[PDB]
């Protein structure tokens, strides 16, 4: 592009005696990254690219130092430094070609344009291995869920295609990937999920808790004359099932994050990080919070009255200082149902 | 493709020359050859040839990246199934003097010594799990309906009055449904109709035959996209993938104790009254050629043993031998597997097992004179491959003085289309085949098939699948994967088959003695692609052997399948999948 | 080097010469390479030396980066391209006249050191691992053999205000001792087997506190041998010797007795403490190898300082060897944190694996921050030396030599001879510390553990364990999927301890106190085979305290350890009081 030297070499002509070639080609694609002259499109369409005047120098890596860019010939690379840069050059020119350049003379100055057509298309991809195609360390790639070193390095958790139903794409690989490689585990990863997302907040887990209802549809405590059973099913009218409904508390001390956990702020961060990434249909999770008194108003219209289920933060017109309280509840991270129906067919008679 | 990257640079350097020799300063000197015209065989053949070999190789490697970490599936080992030969369809066998005989037939009966080709040779190949034969063969299959609305068919009174059937083990004599399946609603119906068979009534007037334990017929071998669903579904195939068509479980079919409630001469009936109340379509033909007694499947598997002409040095040898280096084998023949070697020096020098034996940290806790196996590709232009392979610790000593190391090589060949084979029997069993056996070669064979390694998606999406990670799924998560990963023969039927799926959603089952966190999934769709009552039920057994496998690593995961036959139909299959504990 | 330079020449000349000429006959209908003959000039001999020579170095680049990238992406869940420093147990004792409110102050300390080799000295890392109260003293402990197998300690000292001082923090002084393993861990087998311990009162100097209402058990192990695999099941943000080492996170048998002393008049303590169920065995030596205080084996950590250097272009590679490294220091450690003063922002620095995603997806109030290093080698006589590189859209266009830059970095020492000494000099630890302390190097300095895994084929197992399953099935998984972290010392003792016979999975249902069912499991492992180690009463007790703690495997699983040695008299169970608050 015309903007590629008009940004770089017209303004930044102060470190070109000691610049790296590794650094230089990176800033070209960072000069116009919006719809860039993609280096992978070399395979048919090097015409109309206007790339940088590296080639014809015959230089190794990090030894491009000379800085001359024309503007009239509509393609900036026309460079041949004589007596230097013979990188891999062994024998002189053939017999019939010297008879057309006549005779390895001043006409050779207009011959290396065609002659270095081969070295132009190779030092593109020579660079591309060191920086994009086998190195990038998921750091020189630096993508936004496009760069292939992410997708090669994230399918070992089993998320291709499963970005569906998530309001964000897969971004929390940076810390959860060591934790998300052990199977069937754990409880202590939920501490990392909170300390990542908002510091100043701590987490404690109680493994079992007194869950309640599920109301059984036959009451089953009819005392039966024809047939009944004893061995396990003994109860009253509502059952209790402990087995899988853990309790989680949070504890903040910066009031800017207190208004982040009430629904709308950071509650959408946990509610999608659990349900499809770390737990899924393993368990159900209960949330709770403990702060000092509140910051909560009252009966204003359509939608933001409720501090979960409870209300407070409005009545103390008496005393100066603190009392600690539990805050509220948040909903479970559950997903269930029955669908409706009765059936019509069967499996197989074997 | 290989010519795809060839055509990439050939379009390139022609546009590179038209932009240069038009205005750039080479038209002070190259115009004298362009205006006169030089598409020279002198210069442009080797200039592009130096360009194309450099333009193809690095670009194919840097784009695909078939990385070294992708060979970690070599210690999973299902993927010997990446080299599947032709669908060598079920072979046949005629009557041979059917009187007072019972037969026992071993496998390994090489067939088809006839069909030579243009640049192709004849393909010798073997079979799996041959049938202990009992000679009786009904010739005509006629459908008769009732005047009360039920259609039955023919009896077993073909070959009884010439033999001593009291001396015969008549148990579970299967029959594969014949070529009335190209009418693609019959083997649909005639397998699913026998979900609800009824007792049998045949008049023969011959007190020679009294059987029970009714035989389970078959006929699955027409289809081969459906079988790799069953291959991953029975992890336990690790020693039984090694011959790979696995008819040992017979693509599950059973019929119960079905006694011949016999009748006097003239009164009959073979009912299936639960399904038979819903009779045949009027546009369903009946075919006398549903003759089924002697169908045995075969596979394109050829063998040899090359001479021990080995060894001097290291693992650079990769078994290029004159049983393949012959010109009749060079264009076409290939090498499939390497087993059974390592019999030089002494009796236990390096048996070829320890390449696959160790998958763990204790590598040094294994005895010396062991072995390693790697692979490569071979001749470009075909699917050809080779095997670099060597020792483990005695190779570090540089003793090349091991000579008489025996070999075992199984292989297959390639060919061209538009073939139509010639059937005959190559080898007859000793003292068993009284009269010989002709081959009918019942159906058309297909082409060899190969997995897609062409996409870093389509490799590492498999490394997802081998765990118990089925938390939540939807239809675009199911259709994309891994149902496409078994599609290797992507037909225009196949694209219509897979895109039937419309809706996939989950809910939870919660009946309880003690907790029982369960669930149940629900998907079935429109009545066109898999809409027959046969393929709707038969292909539905394919999914359940998949879905029980990846079920649970915590005891709170539990699948039951209810599903929606058409947009106006209802179905359920399973019984609650209480599998043994998988941590 | 140079022969496989020649190999790519003869490979491609055969490849482009014959496999490109006839093996593509469709477009070899557009090129006849054999029959057409060579050109007249020396034009084929140059370009085979030119177009094949660039084929050499491009593939030799391709045989460099998978040796680095596979090392780098496989450093994600394990964290073991690192190294381990050296460490040896230090014992500390304050003086006795300054017992007047002798509270331990673990705020900021030093270490002691010893000159060695080419005048080189030691820089161990100081201790902030807290001590609640100083001991009184260790009186001359003699294992008093008794007809029940007892063997008693005695302690005591008073020259001070101990009535008020020991009133403060004597309640949970879970304070310990150490000795040699056939003798020290023999008490550990009996610390879990303590009886009533009727005469439980320390003698000599309880005349001044006169209250025995509080009690304090203890427990300790040599925390270098078995414990690193217990120190390996953790997350991606914990230091190998800075998280675990000063942290009392382990499970120690702090069995505390509650039976009151019977004793004559005028006695400040009887001398029985140790009532057992088993006879103390024959042929066991006695000694006073039971400290009242000794701190950890603490490690070498430098606190190194550097001067900021800022170049537009330094972001690629600069590799500074700082100033104190020049005078004979042999090694540094990982970089800690970078701050400073830039132009707009004062300090904007986040490490690589914790980025709050403005360059990702979170996109709010957490800007572009890179901070990342390598360990890359090529050193004239070492196995590593590298300094950082990190770069994104900051203002280097208007500030070529200006940036927020102020580093912090730690270090160790790599190039050494093989000797072990006593930390003698640098007794300036005691200078905050108004009560002076003793200096005791208690044991020998270990080596720094720097043989990690060498070849590329053990690391396939390091990538196997994801798609593989947990090492709790059939013990081929537990044999193989055991780390070589025990083999990094290559203990022939511990390698015999990797002789386990196949584990069996069971599960069970338990009733709770309040009437509820709690799911569990049952692991059943078998030794079968003999010669585990010296005393299986000693070792397999000290083994199961390790292998149980690395068995936290879900959220609602009651624990499961039932150790079965071969049918030779016993089978050892392991269960604890696990509750709906926290596992015990």
């Amino acid at each position: 592009s015309q903007s590629a030297p008009a940004r770089l070499i017209t303004r930044y002509r102060k470190q070109l005696p000691y610049i790296n070639f590794y650094r230089f080609c990176q800033l070209l694609e960072q000069s116009q990254p919006d719809q860039p002259p993609i280096g992978s499109g070399w395979q048919a369409r090097q015409e109309a690219v206007r790339f940088c005047p590296y080639p014809g120098m015959g230089f190794p890596a990090s030894e491009i130092k000379d800085a001359v860019i024309p503007e009239e010939s509509h393609l900036p690379p026309i460079v041949h430094v004589t007596f230097m840069g013979l990188y891999g050059v062994t024998s002189p020119l053939p017999a019939h070609y010297i008879s057309d350049i006549a005779q390895q003379r001043e006409g050779h100055e207009a011959a290396a344009d065609f002659l270095d057509i081969f070295s132009h298309r190779l030092i593109t991809q020579y660079y591309r291995i060191w920086r994009k195609y086998s190195y990038p360390a998921t750091f020189e790639a630096g993508g936004q869920d496009k760069t292939s070193q992410y997708l090669l390095g994230l399918a070992r958790l089993g998320i291709p295609g499963c970005a569906q139903n998530i309001a964000t794409p897969v971004s929390r690989f940076l810390a959860l990937l060591p934790l998300m490689l052990l199977p069937g585990r754990t409880a202590e990863g939920l501490t990392s999920l909170v300390t990542l997302l908002a510091p100043g907040t701590q987490a404690r887990v109680w493994h079992h808790d007194r869950r309640r209802i599920p109301l059984k549809t036959p009451l089953t405590m009819r005392v039966h004359h024809p047939v009944s059973l004893k061995s396990r099913p003994v109860m009253g009218d509502h059952a209790t099932d402990v087995n899988g409904q853990v309790l989680l508390q949070l504890s903040t001390q910066t009031g800017s994050e207190v208004q982040g956990w009430l629904p709308g702020g950071h509650l959408y961060s946990d509610l999608l990080a659990l349900l499809h990434v770390y737990l899924g249909s393993r368990l159900d999770v209960r949330l709770q919070l403990c702060v000092e008194r509140s910051l909560l108003p009252d009966a204003r219209l359509s939608c933001r009255p409720a501090a979960g289920s409870p209300q407070l933060g409005r009545t103390a017109v008496m005393r100066t200082q603190a009392k600690i309280a539990t805050s509220a509840a948040r909903v479970m991270t559950i997903s269930l149902g029955r669908y409706q129906r009765v059936q019509e067919h069967y499996q197989r008679k074997e | 493709l290989t010519l795809r990257y060839f055509d990439a640079e050939m379009r390139y350097l022609r546009e590179a020359g038209k932009a240069f020799a038009q205005a750039h300063p080479d038209r002070a000197a190259m115009l004298d050859l362009d205006k006169a015209g030089t598409p020279d065989p002198c210069v442009e053949r080797l200039f592009e040839g130096f360009a194309f070999s450099m333009g193809r190789l690095r670009q194919k490697i840097d784009d695909d990246l078939p990385e070294l970490t992708e060979s970690l599936v070599s210690m999973l080992w299902p993927h010997y199934l990446r080299t599947i030969p032709s669908l060598s369809v079920v072979a046949l066998t005629p009557r041979l003097s059917v009187m007072k005989m019972a037969e026992t037939v071993p496998a390994g009966l090489e067939v088809t010594s006839r069909p030579v080709g243009p640049g192709n040779t004849v393909c010798r190949y073997r079979t799996t799990r041959a049938i202990p034969l009992n000679p009786l063969a009904v010739e005509k299959v006629v459908m008769t309906t009732e005047p009360d609305g039920r259609s039955v068919l023919k009896i077993g009174f073909a070959c009884s009055e010439l033999a001593d059937w009291s001396q015969v083990d008549l148990h579970r004599l299967s029959l594969y449904l014949a070529a009335e399946a190209p009418v693609s609603s019959t083997l649909h119906l005639m397998m699913t109709k026998r979900l609800a068979a009824l007792y049998l009534r045949l008049p023969g007037n011959d007190e020679r035959i009294r059987i029970d334990g009714w035989f389970s017929p078959g006929g699955f071998a027409e289809e081969d996209r459906l079988w790799p669903k069953g291959d991953s579904a029975f992890s336990g195939y690790q020693l039984l993938l090694e011959y790979f068509t696995f008819r040992e479980k017979f693509m599950f079919v059973h019929l119960n104790g079905l006694e011949n409630v016999s009748l006097p001469a003239g009164i009959s009936g073979f009912d299936l009254e639960v399904v038979l109340s819903q009779p045949w379509p009027a546009d369903l033909p009946v075919t006398d050629d549903a003759l089924c007694l002697h169908c045995v499947p075969v596979i394109n598997l050829f063998t040899l043993e090359a001479d021990p002409l080995i060894i001097n040095g290291l693992e650079s040898e990769y078994l290029l031998r004159p049983k393949r280096l012959q010109d009749g084998y060079t264009e076409i023949y290939s090498v499939d597997a390497v087993t059974g070697s390592g019999r030089t020096g002494s009796a236990e020098y390096v048996p070829f097992t320890s390449f696959r034996h160790r998958g763990g940290m204790l590598r040094h806790d294994a005895p010396e004179r062991y072995y390693h196996t790697r692979v490569k590709r071979g001749v470009t232009g075909m699917y050809d491959t080779w095997l670099i392979l060597g020792g483990q610790r005695w190779e570090a000593d540089r003793m090349p003085e091991r000579e008489t190391l025996s070999l075992r090589i199984t292989g297959t060949n390639g060919q061209l289309p538009r073939r139509a084979l010639q059937s005959t029997l190559l080898d007859r069993c000793e003292q068993v085949l009284q009269a010989p056996v002709s081959v009918r070669n019942l159906c058309k064979p297909t082409l060899p098939v190969y997995p897609p390694t062409e996409d870093r998606f389509h490799w590492r999406v498999m490394s997802h699948l081998g765990t118990g990670f089925l938390n939540m799924l939807s239809s675009a998560e199911v259709l994309r994967g891994t149902l496409a990963l078994y599609n290797w023969r992507d037909d225009e039927l196949n694209h219509r088959r897979l895109d039937a799926i419309l809706a996939v959603q989950h809910h939870r089952i919660q009946r309880f003695e003690k907790g029982f966190l369960l669930r149940g999934l629900d998907v079935e769709v429109t009545l066109d692609g898999n809409g027959f009552a046969g393929e709707g039920d038969i292909h539905l057994f394919g999914e359940m052997l998949n879905r029980f496998l990846a079920l649970y690593a915590d005891m709170n995961q539990f699948n039951q399948l209810t599903l929606i036959v058409q947009p106006e139909g209802k179905c359920i299959r399973w019984k609650e999948n209480h599998n043994p504990r998988l941590p």
